[PDB]
């Protein structure tokens, strides 16, 4: 759904910070329990950004901040440590 | 499924399988178990050597920099998955392998195969692999933190009934894999997926038949699913297009000669 | 596979009937004769290496041309001699299996069925194996009830090859 | 199909080795047990009809849901097929006792029997219960000291019990 | 998400009250305007590609710093992404017009969009100018009197302009 | 996670030394009150649904603003989430009681729970009150004299109470 | 997957009756056998690498065609996969000894192993030979009188031998 | 970090339900054998220096080339002997940790995971540590349930290194 894919520049990584992930008729579909709703950090490449945004949006999550990384590696995520 | 069905079908261990979820602040044992479960299920129960164990994405999980879904994507986008399931396989087989590994499912219909083939032709292998992980079904079923597992033997919300019967044609057993000799496998679903039908399951103890005194010298039966047409000689009236033949060893070569002389095509031969 | 017990069960199953006194007599003859069959198989197992080497040597005495002239089917090289020793070991091992089983079932399943097509295809002469089995008849050393067991299976393979 | 001798004959032929002294001594022990084996086969063959009728009667006394109108063993033909099934299972247990190996029972009778009972709607648990009742009937008749010379015959009774247990487990 | 009915439903469930006469009368008036609303949705959908292409033409005509080598909308990949962004924004404006509430536009398009454009280096003022041009094109296309029956449509045009100004303000 | 054994194993590994005699005597004491620990775990597990339902009833009794239309516990979904949260907190307190250390409770239940409740708008003071109510309900279940062998259980009761205060302090 | 208890529970639930006293006494006999069972499991687990390595070396002494260039066990990868299959079969034999039922072998270890070895070109008779050689090594390990208290362990040895013979018969 | 209790809680939490009688029986087995594990850990803590020195002597006895071949991986100098002695002390200390914990968990996160890369990179033969662990098996001198876990954790690291 993007022209970014099949491109080196489309491997630019970003971090989405999303809040408010809660059960809803849109979330009633999920087969697994969600454990955190405070501040979820997801690393997303450029090509995959459209998919991630829709996915976050479809579930009702609210995006607070998107931090650029200037790298293909997810090393400056540093949230699960 | 319950005990009596899964004991006959040989899918007991799939039904008593707990989906591994990598919780936050997990111990190294839990991360190792998640990595091993991903290597068992995404790489299709292959004997995975340490020389292609993908240490970078393993450290990215250990690091908590990537999620379980990212690890699954990393494994499926690696050259281990490309060599094992993509390069020597045809497109139908590769799409079925993607469904079994990433989504834990058999494909439901031919337009799904056409969509994935069109997406491969339009955007490469990477785009195609992403299609499965960045799908609504993956997010709902496994999401970010649950290791994918086979869901074809359970009742799913958006599933086709033919998916349960096709899951046995895709999942051959617990002590099986998706590797063949020469790493090139043909799809078992192309006859039905294109035609929107189903085959009998015949998995494990389901495949067996009663022998009695009719089995010949070797007490074993052979099971032949054969598509039958009208004979040019018109000697015997054909009653059904799809026919079942249970024949002994001592008549198996003769029966294959009969089917080949009748012009009928053999679709399945198994033990019974 | 064909043994007295298997034949009795196959016939009683073909008639769909229980095992009468006839099948009990079949098992009684099998049981009486089986101890001598097991002793014969034990003695042939212990003397197997010497018997196979002597049988191959006796084939080379009656048929010296198998050791001189070149050919894939002949024992002029070490590969052909190894193939001949392996063949005679197969023959003697299946004769011991027939001694244990109490019938020509191991010969019929493992060696007799299709040996004509093997000897035709790979240009092997059945007279070589007939002399090998005749050497086993000459030097097995069994006496009494066990000897007639061993000679029956050796002559059964001889009558199949000739 | 195999007997007690031909099972280890085939297992040795698959390895390409001669039978060792331990295997020949085990077969000699089987030959020594063979007279009691023939006695057990003879006793079950003699009282086969009594075993089938008494165990069917006990099974339908304990499980009256099978004979009720609409039950699986209801209708003379289905009840006949029931008694025929019990008689055939007894016949193949006697065949396996005679051969000393369960090749005939598993390969000719138990293979595909569960699929047949599932496809007909036959309750395989009830078949297993009937086979179990036939098991204590057969081990009561075999281990009867009357009318026979005495001797320790626990091994052949355990072997018949194992044949009955794999017959009941192949339908349950 | 919410539409023009379920927004009032959610507000009433938060207050825990039945809907009064005024809220039901306002919803009945919205249903009376609904045919005009569907006409607006149909016209913007039917001329969506023309709106996006003409807005891109006018935006990169008045702002040539974006299509020049180095500009964000330079390179057919980034230009295709920009045209996709105009199509997405127009599509979600039609979605918000269809529902009658901007819950789908905030929660499905405009959330995280400012932070997306900041992290990407996308100039959000240029996107806001493109949204302004799609607003004027869509409001000219809705207010076309030809080929449709006469009526007053100031309320739905004001609502569409509010949705467009909401889309432009979320990226500026 | 950790239990009472791997906690001091990890401390001795971080110090890089063997466990001294006092550490092993303390672990032998932990083995001595282990049976009372298993009793407490079993009693809270057996009365868990009654504890959760009674704590919820008391919490909505003297704090009725949770169930009021618009309250955080109003709507089946939100009440089902509330009772599910009570079940999870009680389950993880039993997990920490079973291990003898609050690593599983702080690392898999209370890790990230407070900002989860902040982002949802869940009033954490009322959650801490419900955790307190489950605390006296569980300690009343544990310290029931009937149907149990007599003995002093103040250490395991104090440890369960400490786990409940860690659960309540992490959400308030 | 069953243990020695839940297999009897499964046939009893299929029959729909409580366990008779004979089944409870047999389960108590297996409970008394369980200490020797855990000894056998612990000994095979402790000497698993030695059993696998010895059986591999003596299997290729018996069958040099497997490691010969072009053989199935030639190439490090295939050799490493063969060694993993040997230790997996030993591991599932320890599992089946541990539970007391062979349901884990037929449901997990031998579930489709014949089809897999046919598809891979793996000679299953060589695998069965290696399973018999691991069987001999494991039975010499279990029946070792050194370093353990005395007792009759013919039942657990016969059960382990039955699990090994069923594992070998599934691939041959 | 696996023990009876931690795996019991992990299994129950993967189920998503409470602690049934299964986990209670797990805790009962842990309580039954934890006293013998603590006594075994106390005895090996007391005899740690003697058993590490004896294990190093046994390694030098079976592998004398470690004491005479010059190299950074070998114990030809006092530095290599000190590294070998502290390696065997590490093996014994995490064995005592496994005795205290009641499972192979301390071996799994402290020693077993990654040890193939350690022995590959620094050219350490795992048979040296195998002989060291066989000395610890031969001479720890416990009896009953204390020796049985002692053989359990020792042969666990034997099987992981070989
Ligand atoms: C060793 C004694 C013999 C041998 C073995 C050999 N096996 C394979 C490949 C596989 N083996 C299995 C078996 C299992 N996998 C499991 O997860 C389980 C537990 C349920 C079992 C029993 C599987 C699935 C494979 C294929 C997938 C994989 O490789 O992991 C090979 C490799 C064949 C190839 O060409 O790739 C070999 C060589 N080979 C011998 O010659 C011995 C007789
Ligand atoms: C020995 C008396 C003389 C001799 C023998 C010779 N035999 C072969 C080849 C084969 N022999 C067999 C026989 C069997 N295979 C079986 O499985 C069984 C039953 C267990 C039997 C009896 C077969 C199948 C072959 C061909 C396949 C193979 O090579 O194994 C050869 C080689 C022939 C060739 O062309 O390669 C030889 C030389 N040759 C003599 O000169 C002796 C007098
Ligand atoms: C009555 C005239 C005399 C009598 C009868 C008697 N019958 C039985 C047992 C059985 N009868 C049947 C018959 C049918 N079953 C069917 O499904 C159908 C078709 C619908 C028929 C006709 C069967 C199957 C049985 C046995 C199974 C069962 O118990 O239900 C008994 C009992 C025999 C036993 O050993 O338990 C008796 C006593 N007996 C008399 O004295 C009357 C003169
Ligand atoms: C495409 C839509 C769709 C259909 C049609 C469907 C059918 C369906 N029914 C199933 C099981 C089942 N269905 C039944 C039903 C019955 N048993 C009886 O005795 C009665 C006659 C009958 C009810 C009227 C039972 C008992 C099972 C479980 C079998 C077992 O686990 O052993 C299963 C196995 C997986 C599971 O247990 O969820 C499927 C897939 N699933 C679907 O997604
Ligand atoms: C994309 C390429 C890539 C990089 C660069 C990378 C780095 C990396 N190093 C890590 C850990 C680590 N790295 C070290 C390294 C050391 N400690 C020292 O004292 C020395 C100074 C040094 C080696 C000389 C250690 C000890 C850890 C483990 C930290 C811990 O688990 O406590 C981790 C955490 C996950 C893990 O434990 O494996 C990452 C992600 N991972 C990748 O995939
Ligand atoms: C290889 C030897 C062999 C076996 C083992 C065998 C089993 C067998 N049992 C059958 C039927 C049957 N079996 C039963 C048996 C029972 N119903 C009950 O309720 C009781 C639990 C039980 C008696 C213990 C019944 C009632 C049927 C008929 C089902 C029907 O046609 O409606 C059928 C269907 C074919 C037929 O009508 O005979 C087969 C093949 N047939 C063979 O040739
Ligand atoms: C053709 C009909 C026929 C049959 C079947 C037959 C069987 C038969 N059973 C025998 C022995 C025997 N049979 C038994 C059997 C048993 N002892 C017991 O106390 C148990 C109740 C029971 C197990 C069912 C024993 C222990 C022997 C003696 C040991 C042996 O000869 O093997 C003997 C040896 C001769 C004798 O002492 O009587 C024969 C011939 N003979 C015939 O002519
Ligand atoms: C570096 C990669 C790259 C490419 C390839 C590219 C192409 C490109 N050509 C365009 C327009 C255009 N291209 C043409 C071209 C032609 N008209 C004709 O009659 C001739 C036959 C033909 C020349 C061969 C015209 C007339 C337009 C203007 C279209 C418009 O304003 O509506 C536009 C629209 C935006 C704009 O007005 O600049 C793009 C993006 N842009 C890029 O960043
Ligand atoms: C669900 C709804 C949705 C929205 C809202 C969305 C916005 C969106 N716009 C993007 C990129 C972009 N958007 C633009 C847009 C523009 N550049 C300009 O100069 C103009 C001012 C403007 C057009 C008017 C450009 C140039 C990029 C690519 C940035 C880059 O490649 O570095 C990206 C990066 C991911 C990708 O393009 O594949 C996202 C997610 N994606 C979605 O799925
Ligand atoms: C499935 C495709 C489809 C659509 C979309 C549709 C819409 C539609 N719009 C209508 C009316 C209307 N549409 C408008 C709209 C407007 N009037 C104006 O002068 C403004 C330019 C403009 C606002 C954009 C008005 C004023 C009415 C009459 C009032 C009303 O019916 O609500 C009517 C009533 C029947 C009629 O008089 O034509 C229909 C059916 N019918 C269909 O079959
Ligand atoms: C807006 C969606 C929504 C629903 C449906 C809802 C139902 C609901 N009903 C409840 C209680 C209750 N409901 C009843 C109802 C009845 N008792 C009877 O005897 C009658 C036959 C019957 C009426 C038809 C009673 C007695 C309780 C109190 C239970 C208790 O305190 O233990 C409770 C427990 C919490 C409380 O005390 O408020 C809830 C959550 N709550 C919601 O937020
Ligand atoms: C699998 C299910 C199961 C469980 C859970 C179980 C627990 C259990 N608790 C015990 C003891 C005990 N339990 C308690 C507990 C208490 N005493 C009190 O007065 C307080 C109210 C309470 C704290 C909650 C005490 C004091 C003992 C005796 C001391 C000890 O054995 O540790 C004993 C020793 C045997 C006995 O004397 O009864 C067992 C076996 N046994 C089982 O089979
Ligand atoms: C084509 C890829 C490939 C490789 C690399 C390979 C290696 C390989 N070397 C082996 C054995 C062996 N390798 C050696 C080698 C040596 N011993 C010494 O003292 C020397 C210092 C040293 C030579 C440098 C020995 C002694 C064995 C036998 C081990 C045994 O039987 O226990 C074995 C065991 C199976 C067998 O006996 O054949 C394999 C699989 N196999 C393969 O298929
Ligand atoms: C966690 C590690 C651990 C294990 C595995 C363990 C096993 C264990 N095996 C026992 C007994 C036993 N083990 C055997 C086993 C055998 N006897 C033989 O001569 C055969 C060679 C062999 C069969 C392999 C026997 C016969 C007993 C005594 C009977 C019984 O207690 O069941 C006992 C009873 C206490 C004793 O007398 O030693 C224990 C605790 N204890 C532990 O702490």
């Amino acid at each position: 759904a993007t022209s970014s894919r099949q491109s080196d520049a489309g491997n630019r990584l970003f971090v989405y910070e999303v809040i408010g992930l809660s059960q809803s008729t849109m979330t009633d579909g999920l087969d697994y329990p969600i454990r955190r709703s405070g501040s979820t950090f997801i690393t997303v490449p450029l090509k995959r950004m459209n998919q991630e945004m829709r996915r976050i949006t479809r579930m009702g999550g609210k995006i607070v901040s998107i931090k650029p990384l200037e790298g293909d590696s997810p090393l400056p995520h540093t949230e699960g440590i | 499924t319950s005990l009596v069905s899964a004991q006959r079908l040989g899918i007991v261990a799939v039904d008593e399988a707990i989906p591994l979820e990598l919780r936050s602040r997990s111990t190294e044992e839990e991360v190792d178990a998640v990595i091993l479960a991903v290597y068992r299920q995404v790489l299709g129960n292959d004997h995975l050597m340490s020389q292609e164990r993908l240490t970078s994405a393993e450290s990215l999980l250990r690091g908590r920099e990537i999620s379980v879904r990212d690890f699954v994507r990393a494994v499926a986008l690696s050259e281990v998955y490309r060599q094992k399931f993509f390069h020597s396989n045809p497109q139908n087989r590769f799409i079925e392998l993607n469904y079994k590994h990433l989504l834990g499912r058999a494909p439901y219909d031919q337009s799904e195969i056409a969509f994935h083939t069109d997406l491969y032709h339009q955007g490469g292998y990477e785009a195609e692999i992403n299609s499965y992980i960045d799908s609504v079904e993956y997010t709902e079923n496994f999401g970010d933190w649950v290791v994918p597992y086979f869901r074809g033997f359970a009742t799913q919300r958006n599933q086709k009934t033919v998916g349960f019967s096709r899951s046995f044609q895709v999942y051959r057993g617990y002590a099986t894999s998706d590797r063949s000799q020469g790493n090139g496998s043909r799809s078992r679903l192309t006859r039905e997926l294109a035609r929107n039908t189903a085959s009998p399951v015949y998995a494990g103890s389901t495949a067996e038949s009663l022998r009695g005194t009719s089995a010949g010298s070797r007490n074993q039966m052979y099971r032949l699913q054969v598509i039958q047409g009208a004979a040019p000689g018109r000697g015997t009236r054909v009653r059904r297009g799809k026919a079942e033949y249970l024949v002994s060893y001592d008549n198996l070569s003769a029966k294959l000669q009969q089917i080949n002389r009748q012009g009928d095509t053999v679709t399945m031969i198994s033990l019974a | 596979m064909k043994t007295p017990l298997t034949e009795a069960v196959s016939t009683a199953d073909s008639q769909g009937r229980f095992l009468s006194s006839t099948e009990l007599q079949i098992a009684f003859g099998r049981l009486r004769q089986a101890n001598a069959g097991l002793q014969a198989a034990k003695a042939l197992t212990d003397n197997a290496q010497s018997l196979v080497n002597g049988a191959a040597q006796a084939v080379y005495n009656k048929f010296p041309y198998t050791t001189q002239t070149q050919g894939n089917n002949f024992a002029a090289d070490q590969r052909g001699k190894d193939k001949c020793a392996r063949d005679i070991g197969y023959y003697l091992r299946i004769v011991t299996y027939c001694l244990v089983a109490g019938g020509t079932g191991p010969l019929d399943e493992y060696l007799i069925a299709g040996i004509d097509e093997i000897n035709r295809t790979f240009d092997l002469s059945p007279s070589w194996y007939v002399e090998a089995l005749k050497y086993i008849k000459a030097n097995h050393g069994l006496s009494g009830d066990a000897r007639d067991e061993a000679n029956s299976y050796l002559d059964y393979a001889i009558n199949a090859l000739s | 199909m195999f007997d007690v001798f031909t099972r280890v004959v085939s297992q040795a032929d698959a390895r390409g080795e001669y039978l060792s002294g331990s295997q020949l001594d085990a077969l000699s022990a089987t030959v020594a047990e063979g007279n009691k084996r023939i006695d057990s086969v003879n006793r079950i063959t003699g009282n086969a009809s009594a075993i089938v009728s008494n165990a069917a009667r006990a099974l339908f006394a304990e499980q009256p849901q099978l004979i009720q109108p609409g039950g699986n063993a209801y209708t003379s033909r289905r009840m006949a097929a029931c008694l025929r099934d019990m008689e055939i299972i007894l016949r193949y247990v006697t065949y396996a006792t005679f051969t000393g190996d369960a090749s005939v029972l598993e390969d000719r009778c138990l293979n595909g029997l569960r699929e047949t009972y599932v496809a007909l709607g036959v309750p395989g648990a009830s078949v297993a219960a009937g086979v179990q009742k036939m098991k204590e009937a057969a081990l009561d008749i075999v281990n009867d000291p009357n009318g026979i010379t005495r001797g320790d015959c626990s091994a052949i009774v355990a072997e018949i019990a194992g044949y009955f247990d794999r017959a009941a487990a192949a339908v349950a």
